[PDB]
């Protein structure tokens, strides 16, 4: 899902 | 109202664009009409664009200044059919990014650039057409700077384009797989809000702005009003001749606005009021503008074929390998000599005019 996904920190 | 995603997430059923599918956001079918939308975009969007670039480098008479402009645009439009539409359609068709994050940063960088290109580059065409009107000294330009030119666009294209990349923001759009400007949120971090004012301003507004003045000013020159033979309300030829080549700039600038300014104005107001509805804030709003602002890649051949004769002539020439140029030709320069073409019409060392050499040409 796109919450448990926050490992967005790369971008 | 939102999550990651456009749709709340009442349900459990959000999942990211990243991850998995979106199907919930639309119906499938929706997903194979955009998927089908470029299909068909990539075969126009190529074959057009391949062509106006083709035949202007195939046709040594269409040599302009203008011209070169025309092939950056061209060019920008290559990008489109072969970079960007590509992965939307198979994002499309998969319903979400397969490719993960990373692709959504190539994926929304290339396209961005496309974009900023373009209008910088009509803004310089603008320019061009306000220098032509006024001071029909040749002299006073050169070929070599208008690729100076096209490659400071490029430059600033990326001032805009590759901040992102730079940490800076990021994102996918409303169904969406295609990817921009992060106006959802204000991903602190990343310092969002600053970038979302800044780019949408800077790049696209000002230039807007600038080829809109620019424009005006033609106005009190060169009109619409243009008399087909050289005579009447024209002072020669070539002045009646240079009236078509601005009223097509013009065309080219108004359906790029009527593409591209919705998605702009949608950019803008969901930052303002994020995490909110517009009329409504949905996956379909931003997903339908976004698409279309894709479609411009293949409007301008069209404008050209209808536009102008001499590519219209030129290009025919073109289609058939041989010459067959039937149809009345040009009927002035096809090329300055007679017909143009790579070889066929345009005669090598195309004939000068004056005692001296006026066009930088038959050098």
């Amino acid at each position: 899902r796109p919450k448990p996904q926050q490992f967005f920190g790369l971008m | 109202d939102n999550v990651l995603p456009v749709d709340s997430d009442l349900s459990p059923n959000i999942s990211t664009n990243t991850s998995e599918p979106n199907q919930f956001v639309q119906p499938a079918w929706q997903i194979v009409l955009w998927a089908a939308a470029y299909t068909v975009i990539v075969v126009t969007s190529v074959v057009g664009n391949v062509v106006v670039m083709w035949i202007i480098l195939a046709h040594k008479r269409m040599r302009t200044v203008t011209n070169y402009f025309l092939v950056n645009l061209a060019f920008a439009e290559a990008s489109m059919a072969a970079f960007n539409t590509v992965v939307n359609f198979t994002y499309a068709v998969h319903n979400e990014w397969y490719y993960g994050l990373f692709y959504c940063k190539f994926h929304n960088f290339f396209p961005i650039a496309a974009v900023f290109a373009s209008i910088y580059s009509m803004t310089a065409v603008a320019f061009d057409r306000y220098m032509a009107i006024i001071h029909p000294l040749q002299p006073r330009l050169s070929a070599t700077a208008t690729k100076v030119v096209i490659c400071v666009i490029w430059v600033l294209a990326l001032l805009l384009a590759f901040p992102q990349g730079y940490y800076s923001t990021t994102e996918t759009m409303p169904s969406r797989v295609v990817c921009m400007i992060e106006w959802p949120e204000h991903p602190n971090k990343i310092y969002e809000k600053v970038y979302h004012i800044c780019v949408t301003v800077l790049i696209y507004f000002l230039p807007l702005l600038v080829i809109g003045y620019a424009y005006t000013v033609v106005g009190i020159t060169l009109w619409a009003s243009e008399i087909p033979g050289d005579s009447s309300d024209r002072y020669h030829e070539q002045v009646s001749a240079k009236r078509k080549v601005v009223k097509m700039m013009i065309v080219v600038v108004c359906t790029f606005a009527i593409c591209w300014l919705p998605f702009h104005i949608f950019f803008l107001l969901p930052y303002i009021n994020p995490d909110l509805y517009l009329k409504k804030f949905i996956q379909q709003v931003y997903l339908a503008i976004m698409w279309l602002a894709m479609s411009s890649t293949m409007y301008n051949p069209i404008i050209y074929c209808c536009l102008n004769d001499r590519f219209r002539l030129g290009f025919k020439h073109a289609f058939r390998c041989c010459p067959f140029i039937s149809a009345g030709d040009y009927e002035g320069l096809e090329m300055k000599s007679t017909r143009y073409l790579q070889t066929q019409g345009s005669v090598y060392k195309v004939s000068r005019l004056e005692t001296t050499i006026s066009t930088v040409v038959g050098a």
